RNA sequence: CUAUGGAGCUUUAAUUUAUUAAUGCAAACAGAAACCUGCAUUAAAAAUUUCGGUUGGGGCGACCUCGGAGCAGAACCCAACCUCCGAGCAGUACAUGCUAAGACUUCACCAGUCAAAGCGAACACUCAAU
């Protein structure tokens, strides 16, 4: 019983290992995009100081 | 070291090496290495590797443990499915 | 001799029990990563889950 | 009653032979204070009138500070042997005939 | 028992003189309602880090001011350094300012004689000597 | 613990006797600064995201000094160094900034540091496109707001001492993004100080020097490695020769019309100005260097508001430490090398 | 000067309250109290044991592990005391997985280091010590 509930656990996990797996990297990728984006904010408020100064 | 019992008037075995070696009927002690449980986290994979294995004991050493033990953990068993069974005897040795 | 990182110790999410220890910043959020798990012969997600020392 | 256990344990004697004492096994640890154990309750049976129970014959659970101090050194109560309880029953029965 | 407990704690612990217990519980009553432990480090707060002596304390009725606003104050006069603590021979470098002065007096008056400073600058060590002595608490 | 006559205690016992006449009735609320906790101030880090920190300092009721003082200078009339950032709370306020978070760039958000060291990168008055030599760098208080104010093509940052150059180099890890550091931008070296008179001599332009000085703040705190103890007396009594030597050796290797600040975290005019006139006198006399400290009355009224200045100073500005602005001690002179 | 030889004395040296005294709880009575017993907290008075090496004054300090330079010129080793600078970290991966020929080694041992092939993946991490 101990062993067949060990192998259905790991049989549930790994069913659904492949979704958490594409979704963390999902995740991973759209904060990456995020941060440059607000790389991108930062330098239009660099070129908008920029413009005040001249 | 006991050389003579205050009750029986024979040699006795000091536990510490009989809880931390191994003798095999040929003659050879198998221990362990020290620190193989110790900051894993500190050490490269090989390192580790090398650390949990199991290796032999010189000459000198070997006839320390030899004195330090009595005759009754140099005989030969014949236990029911011992992993060291293959290994209590030397294969094409010369001198 | 200040502790910058912390050991702390990573458990695979494919429910075999596999674990390890590995290094991070204290001022960090909790780490995700992918490492292999030798009992299903193969590389699944890894989720922090105590931490163990200061080093 | 103070109960103690040796710290270290003493070598078999075998049958028909004492066992051999040491210095170390003089060393003993409290297990138990049997005074400091929860109080019982001691059961007897009336002979006279008593203010909790005012019925000859009746078996009664009390304290033991007051059933070894007032009910039996006075003759009020007496214990509830079994010699005692079949007496009892026999003038029960006798007063139900 | 627990004036049992406060006097032996004043004549055992404090050492302090029958004659000195009998003064001390008929001007400063709040001892006995006082716990043993804060009474104790009071007592030794003012006998080592202020020097001062039984016949002085007895007299001054120290004991009976709160042991926030003696802290408060003999810090606040130590750091300025118009307080010095006396040391292993008894000697002051300085003349020390009166306990009178340093306790029975306002807070207006203490700080306009003695420390000579703003009130708000003495304000602002009350915060951060609460702050430290909250922190030491912690970590002990 | 220590035998007998602590360093703390023997620091403290010279700056009484010397003190007690150097500044007349300032000495005693000096001295409780010193003995209390200093405030904190925070440096934005530009490189993050400096407008959504700046929203939660002033959410944590904090103000940007900085840009009050930028809008007292044309209410009060070189400029001073731009695109700076740096909060502190109310005057008398007790509260204190909470341990930095990294941001989603990967660098911390902001730095705690004291405010009066900040004063020095703000007089040396940067400009665009400029080249910056920081002796005495490490651990790099100074030097991580000159990369802030970015202002510095190349910055040179050298340090004696290998662990604070490890130190140094960790902030700079943590705070400059790689990609800044991994050119000649910025050099982190470990050599004397005195050697760069002639190893690049009319090099820099701008050039900070806070040559190693018996620090007032530390010295009455930390027990370990004091300036006064008896191993190091020999050190302190030698001191004053090695600020004037680097001094000296900043101004060789500042160009001619290049400016010099040298500051120092102490009290002592023995160690503030004296040191200064050395280092002119010495110019004249060997290297026939002319230099000349300009006047910063107009940058002490600025930030009267939020500092407490010493009005008694004959060549630089001197902020004092006290209880309602725990920042300092400081002393800092500009100079101008013709 | 040496002894991992003693002893006397002192104490904020380490380990204890066995003992005494005072409290509290329990037990036992009375109805409240006292004596005794057990278990805890305080003191008092005590009991056992000890002085790690270097720097010759002596104090005052510093030193004891590892790396580098002055240090033995050309395979290796080799100047102890000494003079000086550092280290007791940091950073990037997350196969920094698993096994396995043959070798090096700080002059012993303990430790420490390199690594063919093979399984499994992708198209034996930087750093002198750490
Ligand atoms: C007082 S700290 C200045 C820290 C930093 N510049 C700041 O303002 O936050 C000076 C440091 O310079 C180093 N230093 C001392 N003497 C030096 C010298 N002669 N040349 C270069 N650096 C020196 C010391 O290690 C000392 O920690
Ligand atoms: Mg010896
Ligand atoms: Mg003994
Ligand atoms: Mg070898």
């Amino acid at each position: 019983q101990k062993r067949r509930e060990r192998e259905q656990h790991i049989a549930e996990c790994m069913a659904k290992m492949p979704q958490m797996i594409v979704n963390w990297q999902q995740q991973q990728r759209e904060n990456w995009e995020k941060a440059q984006a607000d790389k991108e904010r930062r330098a239009r408020l660099q070129a908008e100081a920029q413009e005040l100064l001249g | 070291l006991t050389y003579f019992s205050a009750r029986k008037g024979k040699r006795k075995t000091v536990k510490a090496v009989i809880d931390r070696f191994l003798r095999l009927h040929c003659g050879l002690w198998v221990r362990r290495k020290a620190g193989y449980k110790k900051k894993l986290w500190k050490k490269t994979p090989a390192r580790k590797k090398r650390l949990r294995e199991f290796v032999f004991c010189n000459k000198t050493q070997s006839k320390l443990l030899d004195k330090m033990t009595t005759s009754f953990w140099k005989r030969r068993n014949w236990y029911v499915d011992d992993p060291y069974q293959k290994y209590h005897d030397r294969t094409n040795l010369k001198v | 001799s200040k502790s910058k990182n912390i050991l702390v110790r990573m458990v695979s999410e494919a429910g075999t029990g596999f674990c390890f220890n590995t290094k991070r910043n204290r001022l960090r959020e909790k780490l995700t990563l992918l490492h292999y798990d030798p009992v299903v012969k193969q590389r699944v997600l890894f989720v922090e889950k105590k931490k163990i020392r200061s080093l | 009653t103070v109960i103690v256990e040796r710290w270290w344990k003493v070598p078999l004697a075998g049958e028909g032979r004492k066992p051999r004492l040491h210095r170390r096994h003089r060393v003993y640890k409290l297990v138990e204070d049997t005074k400091h154990r929860p109080k019982e309750n001691l059961e007897l049976i009336l002979t006279q009138s008593v203010e909790n129970v005012g019925v000859r014959g009746d078996l009664v659970s009390v304290k033991k500070s007051l059933g070894r101090n007032r009910l039996l050194p006075q003759g009020l109560a007496v214990y509830a042997s079994p010699e005692n309880k079949k007496l009892f029953e026999e003038e029960k029965l006798l007063r139900q005939e | 028992q627990d004036i049992n407990d406060t006097v032996r704690l004043l004549k055992e612990k404090c050492l302090f003189t029958v004659q000195q217990v009998t003064k001390i519980l008929h001007s400063c009553p709040s001892v006995l309602r006082e716990d043993l432990g804060q009474l104790e480090y009071k007592f030794q707060y003012a006998y080592f880090r202020m020097g001062i002596k039984h016949p002085d304390i007895v007299k001054s009725e120290y004991l009976q001011y709160s042991l926030t606003k003696i802290k408060q104050r003999h810090i606040y006069l130590e750091r300025l350094g118009r307080y010095q603590t006396p040391d292993k021979k008894g000697q002051t470098q300085i003349p020390n300012p009166l306990l009178k002065d340093i306790l029975r007096v306002s807070e207006a008056e203490f700080l306009a004689r003695t420390a000579c400073t703003s009130v708000e600058e003495f304000q602002v060590f009350k915060k951060l000597l609460a702050r430290e002595e909250e922190e030491s608490e912690s970590s002990t | 613990t220590e035998p007998k006559f602590p360093a703390v205690r023997l620091a403290l016992q010279n700056f009484d006797m010397t003190y007690s006449v150097q500044f007349g009735d300032l000495w005693p609320s000096i001295r409780v600064s010193l003995l209390s906790e200093q405030k904190y101030g925070a440096l934005v880090n530009n490189f993050a995201a400096w407008d959504h920190v700046s929203a939660k300092l002033e959410q944590l009721s904090a103000k940007d000094f900085v840009n009050e003082a930028i809008s007292h200078w044309e209410l009060q009339s070189w400029a001073c160094s731009p695109n700076l950032r740096c909060f502190t709370f109310d005057r008398g306020d007790i509260s204190r900034f909470p341990p930095a978070r990294p941001g989603s760039l990967g660098v911390m958000e902001y730095y705690l540091m004291d405010a009066a060291s900040l004063l020095p990168v703000l007089a040396l008055g940067l400009q665009p496109g400029d080249i910056v030599l920081d002796l005495c760098a490490a651990p790099g208080g100074k030097t991580l707001a000159l990369l802030q104010t970015g202002c510095c093509r190349n910055l040179a940052a050298n340090d004696l001492s290998p662990s604070r150059i490890a130190r140094l180099q960790k902030i700079l890890h943590s705070y400059v993004p790689e990609e800044i550091r991994d050119g000649n931008q910025v050099r982190v070296t470990s050599w004397d100080g005195r050697k760069w008179g002639e190893l690049e001599g009319d090099t820099y332009d701008r050039v900070l020097v806070d040559v190693p000085c018996t620090t007032d703040r530390h010295s009455l705190h930390e027990e370990e490695n004091n300036i006064f103890k008896r191993s190091r007396k020999k050190e302190r009594q030698i001191l004053p020769v090695l600020q004037v030597q680097l001094l000296a050796a900043g101004l060789l290797a500042t160009k001619p019309g290049g400016h010099v600040v040298y500051s120092t975290c102490s009290l002592s005019h023995l160690q503030n100005e004296y040191v200064v006139q050395g280092a002119i006198e010495l110019l004249a006399n060997q290297y026939s260097i002319q230099v000349q400290v300009e006047d910063l009355t107009h940058f002490r009224r600025v930030f009267m508001d939020t500092f407490c200045f010493f009005s008694s100073c004959q060549v630089g500005e001197l902020v004092i430490p006290n209880l309602m602005a725990n920042f300092g001690p400081m002393y800092f002179c500009k100079m101008r090398r013709l």
